[PDB]
């Protein structure tokens, strides 16, 4: 099972917040540009066909057990030129309003709490060459899951992070049986200071710094039927905490945890590439990969299939994903479903994601 | 009609008029922390349960078969 | 928690390092107990 | 905000019976597991 | 370029409650329960389009403590709700 | 790939987004100053989308997304790809799909989410499905309408801390008064009862029967006189009874029976002084010496009076039934009044005839004196439990709560008593080397006697008239043996599994029910004295006596139609079986799907008493394991009247963890089978029908033959296996030590 | 300063067994033995000084997702500490749990065990303390006994000891329940007074000189006392026992992962045959035959829910429209329904002993009469017969004037049901029900009026007969005396509505319930040879009689031209009921011998 998992703060940032990418095995770093291209690769907002767009996404949790426990995302982008784009997003995980009814009197005034976690980020993407673009994103993260009691401090914990991303999209290149198009991208995410959940520097958690690299290829048939195959690789940029021992019995473990927790996040990024007694073969074990296929009909209907595979030693979150998309006039509707193939229960099992995006403004020609 | 109250690590269920048949208390992970198939009361107190993990989901099966869901904070 | 997070006037870091006043974290008492991120990580000790 | 009352179980009445069981624990520097109801001892070496 | 009527609906409520137990033979008027809660719900509507509607809301409730077992509570909920019809 | 190029999937509904802030400030001074206020961002989505349309006249979309729906199944999404008839692929479905099967041994599934494909090779139809099952199969049994609910209660599982005799007089009169039930050998008529309990709610309200709070002192021995067959130490706790009683031996319970009479407090020779009326001086209020604060009496300072909806009482047999049981240190005290013909007896002190709550002397607060006086009541439950005191025996142990039963009726209730050692046997056998008492009375027969007769629950026929050996059925007496409104069964003796069976097994006068060392080795095996002389937890230590089983059933109908215990049942998932044959959904019965009501339409089955089994899919489930449903069905067609099938199904549950605890197991079952269907038309049968005297019909005669064989290959999933073997944990010991 | 990182009251699901286990001592509350039951945690006892707590080899902590984070669950073992004066030679201390466990579908019962010495106490030696499982329906009369001498983990040096040395495979209980079955079958031949039995009555096959092979397990000592049943375990007990003769021993013993293994996953089969035919809208026949074997079941059914019995069932339902055999010029509706079916169920396990398969017990009996009794008492047989004449009426020809004396205003219904059963609990069961109903209704079509607006009347004869003969499970020689329940009733109710005036309206209704007691002797003894058709058209004594009268009046005061503004409306409803009292009241006999009629209500 899971051995020596990587411990990071605010793990809700790694959850796929849109149905389109979730239907593609939780990957978007090298897919076609879309309104949700902020969590995955802000650099391809400069390749958007529409001038601006606004999207709303809903990812419910524990659907059979309760309602209003969900991860919500609102994204807005607006590419002012054919080379630059401005984008902002708001991911929000909350349990909904919870009534703190202490006594049993029906009419007693009750305090309502809404434990929640949200991230507000804005990105600027600039198209350097006709096929390459880069982006920089600044994110504010706030964690407010704790509820105030006589002993518990419920002060929200906050942190800031920056993202550096790049997107490559080649021109339509003709082949023997079709005319394809190549895509690639990278996204270094959540680069920022440690988040102190208990407002103490001695107890700080690494931000979920993450590196996504990926490539995509589009099969174009009859200029109206498109099949897109994308592969994504993901690696956390957080050092792995020690397990058995690597210097009494508990003294060695305590010293190892002391050394692991006394690492800066900038230094932790480089310690991620290593910090293990194994070689390259055993450090490739920490690499998460995801494969996806997407068939497009008239650019208004999409069928999405994807496979996501984490290492069984780290998280062990592996599943198959199915997705569908419909565009009426300017409304695109995306739904996705997850089939888990892992020993550990996936909290998003038996859950249908919903995404709704509005496209308006001018149209930009694709190169 | 249905009220759930937590005073000191104790959960009190108050379902006026209607009789509760079963109560299942879940931590917010899908994990069942407490289940009682034999409540049969209009008021029930979960005194043999204590977790301290803040947010809990109380699902109550009524005698009619209706299922009432309430989210609580385990003070 | 005000003594540990927003230190009041007249309280120093030395006052918070005694084994009678320092904040006790759950990992010290329960190194093998996993706690969800964003949840309670400190042990609220009853002090006599 | 509650008034101080000589009624702790909040049944409006003040009990005056002293029928109870007694248990005691020694507090001394050299306590070890196996005596004085001690079942486990955890040593912390270098605390931040 | 966009013309719309603004609908304002303001709902204020002030509720007072007191439970007193009175002794007949001596001055022992005991305050057993009470509530002093006032609330204000203000909403403003604006139709940016036939499909798109924006509503501003502001809910402010303050409950005073009548007896010490209750704590004074302030609840303020304000923001914008955007509704799009299909 | 699609018929045309049109795409007309038009969204319907609305989307709402809440963007705002939430501010909260509760002024609890115990809270940290860091917790003085909460300022959180508020976000909310209220999607109520609907999606309908087509893509190229071949793909159909039917989706509905609502964030405020039920658990998971109201968010439907159906993709249906229907190509032309000449293609091998006939129909592909993705999303909410169903796998209906025309089979009795192998049932299909209606609530599935996955991929369903249908193939046609000339005349052979192949239907394959891979999906996740969102529903759970539920089966109910109905006879004469209402659903049948079965119960099993062991002797130890009585309704504890709820039912109390009002006095030792009623307790000791109970057995003899019910000897010739339904006739009650007692003229006791309880006219008035006031019940007081420890007040922990502490709420003043004018609608809950007013604000009647009083200081209370509850005396264990109040109103008690001697009992002929019972020693005085088993009736009263007073250390010395010398000069205590002042009425004849078998006098009915009344205030004037002893020197604790509230009416004679401190007159000339009472055992109580005026100090008894004050909480502070309660101890000094006793004239007798050895008095303890929780044995002889108990005090409450703001005791709350129960309203009439919080309890019921039996006016004739002198006991009470609380709505809420007192399983904790609560004090129970009562005042009651009853008539025996023209005579009126009172045992407690009512608010109407008791001392005033408050007496004030003086003119102002500087010199005023406040005297708060207590009502003297009869203690039915003490603050501190002591099973050696008679107040413990006031608690009835002979009342059994039928689970889930609220409106039980005669002809809708069955009860039998079994001895399970280990199999259920409805008679008692003597211990080897011994015999039951010779030549017993007909009412004390034990040898070869059904246990209902042994425990005095079957002496009447259907019309409640006495019958020599009974009618084999539980005597349903609304006033004696059952509590119809609450669905409780009450034995006609106070200790049916104790003193009653001891008496029926007694062989000589040298054996005493209160002396276990004198038992005759049949009483050693069968008499469960500890369930009456000890608490239930304490009686758990006597592990070999909890072998008598109360077993039966009752019918819960309520309204017309069979209640199947599920709402919004998926269409086509209901199967009804009468006597091994499957009924027809249009002829024999009708289904109200939204309310979960099954109505039997066949007139012969309604007036039959035959047990009707109803199976259905329940999609109102939560906290269940992920259920994978997959399989294929073959539908070969030799001729227009002969069809063969080849169904094969597999279902696997995904455990939450690798440790499957007992009861919460996971299955990996595989089922497969074959079916045949031959349906011909026989003109000969119609021709023979026309040969009958007055038949002139022309409708055809049809013969239908259906055969099916099924094989089940069950297993457990590899996930919940320990060292390569299917494993169920009786106790992994993780759930102990809360 | 004392700082409590934790401070709890801890309640355990396992209860210390108080009272005696060995008959040689008979003094539990003495001898100063400190018996402690607790739990040892990976989360709290990873640094325990005698031995660090570690998971048994192969055991892993459960893993769950709390909020996008992996949470390792706690792993716990039940710890038993024996201290103070120490255990005597044959003394034992145990904890128990009340459960409901069926382990017939599994082949192995397993548990991990650990033993260690107490610090500052004499060292516990190997095979001196014996861990034991005792389970059954109790701990004194009906239980299996599984014992294992315990090897002691060597302490003294480092507190961190390898899991293979904390949880020795030599100390693990690995029990095959087939060995328990063999032990029980062998103990069937050991009487309770045998010298082969222990002082506690436990039969130990390993201690039997005349038996070769012992209990079939060289690692475990197996015992049995009184026919327990692992098909329904109501009592689970683990504990420690001593074998050190001249020594008082102290130590700590851990129990972990008590589990069932090796699921018996052999399946089953079922077959269904359906024959449906119709005879030109006159007769329809539906026949069904069902055969299922042991191990069959539904897809969703678990190990303990699948079929544990062979089932053979047939059912034939026949419907005839006998009214069509008559000329259609007068319309007779005469539907005839005939249903017959029987079901035979043979259980996998013999109902006696509940945990030995029926065929195995039959084979290992060596007594022909006992073989026949065992074979016959296990059969669950049900036979059902249903004859129905519901809805008999004469239809109206398409043009006649309705008349009050018409036979078209009548409806007749007759239902007969019979159930014959015999199974492990009843040697002979017969349930007979007969229902005859006649309905009449006529609506009249158009000083004060006296012609009724409508007339209603119906009569019901209901006769339920029940015979119950509980079987003797030991021998099929005589059996219990049969019990008879009879519910012969005669019901009739009538009602007529009136339109006495244009405003005044009168409705009357009366119902009567009669009971027929022809089946009772002079005393309160039912007659043995009483047929359900004996005196069918017999009206019995009245049991319940009720009357209802409804009056509606509009108060025609508007006729006079001075009170025409009044709109009065008067309604009067009256109810009466007479209820026969029980014979216990109407013939009550006081102890002095006088018989009193306490009357009705
Ligand atoms: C940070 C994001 C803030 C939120 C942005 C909202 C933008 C609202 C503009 C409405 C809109 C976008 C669709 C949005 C709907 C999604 C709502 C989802 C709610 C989820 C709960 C609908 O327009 C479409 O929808 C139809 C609705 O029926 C319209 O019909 C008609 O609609 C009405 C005539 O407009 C009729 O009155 C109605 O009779 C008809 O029916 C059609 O005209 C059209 O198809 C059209 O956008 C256009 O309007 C202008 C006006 O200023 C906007 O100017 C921009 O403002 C800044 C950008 O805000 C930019 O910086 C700035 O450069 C630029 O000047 C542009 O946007 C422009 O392109």
């Amino acid at each position: 099972d899971i051995e020596r998992p990587i411990t990071t703060g605010v793990p809700f940032l790694l959850v796929a917040a849109d149905a389109r990418a979730a239907g593609l095995g939780d990957q978007g770093v090298a897919t076609s540009s879309d309104v949700f291209s902020q969590q995955w690769n802000p650099a391809k907002y400069a390749f958007a066909e529409d001038a601006q767009g606004l999207s709303i996404s809903y990812t419910p949790y524990l659907t059979d057990l309760a309602n209003d426990i969900s991860l919500g995302q609102v994204t807005y982008y607006n590419k002012i030129n054919d080379r630059s784009a401005f984008a902002g997003s708001f991911r929000y995980f909350g349990f909904g309003g919870i009534e703190l009814r202490q006594t049993g009197d029906p009419n007693e005034p009750t305090r309502e709490v809404n434990p929640n976690e949200f991230a507000l980020d804005g990105s600027y993407s600039l198209k350097l060459s006709e096929t390459f673009s880069m982006a920089v994103a600044a994110r504010y993260i706030r964690s407010n899951l704790k509820v105030a009691t006589e002993e518990i401090d419920a002060s929200a914990a906050g942190s800031f992070a920056v993202d550096v991303a790049g997107f490559y999209q080649s021109e339509e290149i003709a082949y023997s049986d079709f005319n394809g198009r190549w895509r690639a991208g990278f996204n270094i995410q959540n680069l920022g200071p440690k988040i102190s959940y208990d407002h103490d520097d001695l107890s700080a958690n690494f931000l979920p710094a993450n590196l996504r690299v990926g490539g995509g290829f589009d099969f174009i048939f009859d200029d109206y039927n498109k099949l897109g195959v994308s592969l994504e690789l993901t690696k956390l940029l957080v050092p792995t905490p020690p397990g058995p021992g690597t210097p009494s019995q508990s003294q060695a473990d305590e010293a190892n945890y002391k050394k692991y927790k006394d690492i800066g996040w900038v230094s932790g990024i480089f310690k991620s590439f290593g910090d293990a007694p194994g070689g390259f073969s055993e450090e490739l074990k920490e690499i998460t990969y995801s494969a996806a296929a997407e068939y497009m009909y008239q650019d208004a209907f999409a069928m999405r299939l994807g496979y996501y595979h984490e290492s069984p030693m780290k998280g062990a979150k592996q599943f198959f994903s199915l997705g569908a998309g419909f565009k009426y006039s300017m409304i695109k509707v995306d739904v996705s479903y997850l089939f888990s193939a892992s020993k550990v229960k996936n909290p998003l099992e038996n859950t249908l994601r919903f995404s709704l995006t509005f496209n308006f403004g001018d149209k930009y020609e694709t190169y | 009609s249905f009220y759930v109250s937590v005073k000191d690590k104790t959960i009190k269920l108050n379902s006026t008029e209607d009789v509760m048949r079963e109560v299942s208390i879940f931590d917010i992970s899908g994990k069942l922390l407490y289940n009682n198939k034999k409540v049969e009361n209009t008021e029930f107190q979960v005194s043999n349960f204590q977790s301290g993990n803040q947010v809990l989901i109380v699902k109550v099966t009524l005698d009619n078969g209706n299922i009432i869901t309430k989210k609580i904070v385990f003070n | 928690p005000v003594f540990y997070s927003s230190k009041p006037s007249g309280i120093s870091n030395d006052d918070l390092s005694l084994n009678t006043t320092r904040r006790i974290y759950s990992r010290e008492l329960y190194p093998n107990t996993d706690i969800a991120q964003g949840q309670i990580q400190v042990v609220n000790t009853l002090d006599l | 905000t509650l008034p101080d009352v000589e009624d702790i179980n909040r049944d409006n009445t003040m009990s005056t019976i002293n029928a109870y069981y007694e248990y005691s624990i020694d507090v001394k520097p050299g306590m070890q597991v196996g005596e004085n109801y001690i079942t486990d001892i955890r040593e912390v070496t270098n605390v931040d | 370029i966009i013309k719309s009527d603004i609908n304002i609906k303001a709902d204020f409520s002030l509720r007072n409650n007191e439970t007193l137990v009175r002794y007949l033979d001596y001055d022992n008027n005991q305050l057993a329960a009470g509530q002093n809660i006032w609330s204000l719900k203000l909403t403003a509507d604006y139709s940016f389009s036939k499909n798109l509607t924006a509503i501003f809301y502001y809910d402010h409730s303050f409950s005073k403590a009548v007896i010490s077992t209750s704590f004074p509570l302030t609840n303020i909920r304000s923001g914008f709700t955007l509704r799009y019809n299909f | 790939i699609f018929g045309s190029n049109t795409i007309d999937v038009k969204p319907t509904g609305s989307v709402e987004m809440d963007l705002g802030v939430r501010y909260t400030k509760q002024d609890n001074p115990a809270f940290s100053p860091r917790n003085r206020s909460s300022l959180t961002f508020d976000f909310d989505q209220r999607i109520s989308m609907s999606l309908m349309g087509k893509i190229g006249t071949r793909l159909e979309v039917n989706a509905n997304y609502d964030t405020q729906s039920t658990f998971a199944f109201q968010n439907l999404f159906k993709l249906a790809y229907t190509p032309s008839e000449d293609d091998i692929i006939q129909k592909v479905e993705v999303g909410n799909v169903s796998m209906p099967l025309n089979s009795t041994l192998i049932r299909g599934a209606q609530s599935l989410f996955g991929v369903k494909t249908q193939l046609q090779f000339g005349r052979t139809t192949i239907t394959g499905v891979f999906s996740e099952q969102k529903s759970q199969t539920k089966s109910v049994v109905a006879e004469n309408g209402g659903t049948v609910q079965n119960f099993d209660l062991y002797a130890l599982d009585y309704d504890n801390d709820r039912h109390f005799f009002l006095s030792q007089y009623f307790r000791n009169k109970y057995d003899v008064s019910l000897k010739n039930y339904p006739f009650i050998d007692s003229r006791v008529q309880i006219t008035r009862l006031e019940v007081w309990v420890t007040n922990k709610q502490n709420r003043v309200t004018t609608t809950g029967g007013g604000n009647n709070l009083r200081n209370i002192i509850a005396l264990q021995d109040l109103g008690e006189a001697q009992v002929s067959g019972v020693p005085d130490n088993e009736v009263v706790v007073i250390s010395s009874t010398a000069g205590f009683f002042n009425n004849p031996i078998d006098s009915p319970t009344s205030n004037t029976n002893n020197k604790y009479d509230p009416a004679t407090i401190g007159q000339a020779g009472s055992f109580l002084n005026s100090n008894i009326r004050e909480i502070v001086t309660a101890k000094s209020g006793f004239n007798n010496t050895n008095v303890s604060e929780a044995t002889d009496y108990s005090v409450l300072e703001n005791a709350r009076k129960l309203t009439t909806n919080e309890y019921t009482f039996n006016p004739q047999l002198g006991y009470i039934s609380l709505q809420q049981r007192l399983a904790n240190d609560e004090i129970l005290a009562v005042a009651f009044e009853y008539t025996v013909g023209g005579k009126v007896y009172q045992v407690g002190e009512f608010g109407s005839d008791g001392v005033d709550a408050t007496v004030v002397t003086g003119n102002n607060s500087s010199n005023q004196a406040i005297i708060t006086q207590s009502l003297v009541l009869k203690m039915l439950k003490s603050n501190l439990t002591n099973v050696k005191n008679p107040v413990w025996n006031l608690m009835m142990k002979n009342v059994y709560q039928i689970p889930q039963a609220y409106q039980i009726k005669q002809d809708d209730f069955r009860l039998n008593i079994l001895y399970t050692d280990p199999s259920p046997i409805n008679y008692i056998t003597p211990v080897q080397g011994s015999s039951f008492p010779p030549n017993p009375a007909p009412d004390s027969k034990v040898e070869q006697t059904p246990l209902l007769n042994v425990f005095n629950l079957d002496r009447l026929n259907y019309n409640n008239d006495p019958q020599a050996g009974g009618d084999g059925f539980f005597d349903y007496i609304p006033g004696v043996t059952v509590d119809v409104q609450n669905g409780r069964v009450i034995f006609t003796t106070k200790e049916p599994f104790g003193e009653l069976i001891f008496n029926k097994l007694q062989t000589g006068a040298g054996e005493s029910y209160n002396d276990p060392t004198t038992y005759n080795a049949n009483q050693q095996k069968y008499v469960f004295r500890n369930m009456y002389r000890n608490t239930q937890a304490g009686a758990l230590q006597d592990s070999d006596k909890n072998k008598f089983l109360l077993r039966g059933k009752y019918k819960s109908s309520g309204s017309n139609g069979i209640p199947i215990g599920a709402f919004n049942v998926p269409q086509g998932s209901v199967v009804v079986t009468a006597a091994g044959r499957v009924l027809v959904e249009g002829i024999d019965y009708s289904v109200d799907y939204q309310l979960g009501r099954v109505q039997i339409l066949d007139p012969s089955l309604q007036a039959s008493n035959t047990p009707i089994e109803v199976s259905l899919e329940n999609n109102s489930i939560f906290g269940q394991q992920t259920r994978r449903f997959m399989g294929f069905n073959i539908e070969h067609k030799i001729s227009d009247k002969f069809v063969i099938g080849g169904t094969y199904l597999k279902m696997t549950e995904r455990p939450f963890t690798q440790k499957s605890t007992y009861g919460q197991e996971s299955v990996n079952n595989t089922i497969f089978g074959f079916n045949g269907n031959y349906s011909t038309e026989v003109p000969f049968l119609t021709r023979l029908a026309n040969k009958l005297p007055n038949i002139d019909t022309d409708v055809p005669s049809n013969l239908s033959i259906r055969g099916e064989v099924a094989f089940l290959r069950p297993d457990a999933p590899k996930a919940s296996d320990f060292q390569g073997e299917a494993t169920i944990y009786v106790d992994d010991f993780e759930g102990s030590q809360s | 300063t004392v700082r409590f990182g934790a401070l709890d009251l801890v309640r355990g699901e396992w209860r210390r067994y108080t009272g005696t286990l060995d008959a040689n001592d008979q003094n539990p509350d003495d001898d100063g033995v400190e018996f402690d039951v607790a739990a040892v945690n990976i989360q709290e006892n990873g640094t325990k000084c005698p031995v660090n707590y570690v998971m048994p080899p192969g055991v892993q902590r459960e893993q769950l997702y709390n909020n996008n984070t992996v949470i390792n669950q706690n792993e716990q073992a039940l710890a038993v500490r024996i201290g103070g004066a120490g255990l005597q030679y044959q003394d034992s201390r145990a904890v128990f749990k009340n459960v409901s466990v069926d382990m017939r579908q599994y082949k192995k019962l397993k548990m991990f065990l650990h033993a260690e010495s107490l610090p500052n106490q004499p060292t516990l030696e190997d095979d001196e303390m014996v861990g034991f499982i005792r389970f059954g329906n109790d701990f004194t009369q009906n239980f299996y006994q599984v014992e294992i001498p315990l090897k002691v983990t060597k302490t003294g040096g480092s507190c961190s000891i390898s899991p293979d040395l904390v949880w020795m495979d030599d100390n693990s209980i690995d029990l095959a329940l087939d060995l328990l079955t063999r032990m029980k079958i062998k103990a069937m031949s050991i009487d309770i007074n045998s010298s082969k039995r222990d002082v506690n009555g436990i039969y130990y096959p390993d201690n039997d000189p005349d038996l070769e092979g012992g209990d079939g397990d060289g690692k475990l000592t197996l015992g049995i006392k009184g026919n327990p049943n692992f098909g329904l375990v109501r009592n689970l007990m683990v504990g420690v026992k001593s074998r050190a003769d001249h020594k008082d021993i102290k130590g700590e013993v851990w129990f972990n992962e008590l589990r069932l293994a090796d699921l018996e996953n052999k399946g089953g089969m079922a077959a269904i045959l359906n024959v449906d035919t119709n005879m030109a809208d006159f007769a329809t026949v539906s026949a069904t035959g069902r055969k299922s074997t042991i191990g069959f079941g539904s897809l969703e059914q678990g190990a303990n829910e699948r079929d544990r019995e062979d089932v053979q069932q047939y059912n034939i339902v026949t419907n005839l429209n006998l009214g069509k055999l008559l000329p259609k010029k007068w319309g007779i509706n005469l539907p005839f329904n005939y249903a017959i079916g029987e079901e035979v169920i043979t259980p996998e396990y013999d109902p006696f002993n509940q945990d030995i398969k029926l065929d195995q017990l039959i084979r290992e009996t060596t007594d022909q009469a006992e073989k026949d009794n065992i074979r016959t008492r296990a059969i669950d047989y049900t036979k059902r017969k249903s004859i129905n004449f519901i809805g008999v009426r004469k239809d109206r020809a398409p043009e006649q004037k309705p008349h009050v004396y018409d036979i078209e205003n009548f409806t007749f219904s007759q239902s007969y049901n019979q159930v014959e059963r015999h199974d492990y609990e009843v040697a002979d069961y017969e349930d007979e029900q007969s229902n005859s109903a006649v309905n009449y209704a006529y609506t009249f079509q158009p000083n004060f009026n006296y012609l009724p607006s409508n007339i209603s009347f119906n009569t019901n004869i209901l006769r339920q007969s029940n015979r119950q003969q509980f079987r003797e499970v030991e021998v099929e020689g005589i059996g219990l005396d049969p019990l008879y329940r009879r519910n012969f009733a005669f019901n009739y109710q009538y009602g007529f509505g009136f339109n006495l005036t244009k405003s005044l309206k009168l409705n009357y209704s009366a119902t009567s319930n009669n009971i027929v007691r022809n089946f009772l002797n002079d005393d309160n003894s039912p007659k043995e040879d009483f047929n359900i058709w004996d005196d069918y058209l017999d009206i019995g004594t009245p049991n319940q009689h009720a009357q209802q009268l409804v009056l509606n009046y509009d108060i025609p005061i508007n006729k006079i031209p001075i009170f025409g503004f009044v709109k009065a409306s008067y309604s009067y409803t009256a109810d009466y009921m007479w209820q026969r009292s029980s014979t216990a009241f109407s013939e009550y006999e006081d102890p002095n011998g006088t018989v009193y009629d306490l009357g009705n209500t």
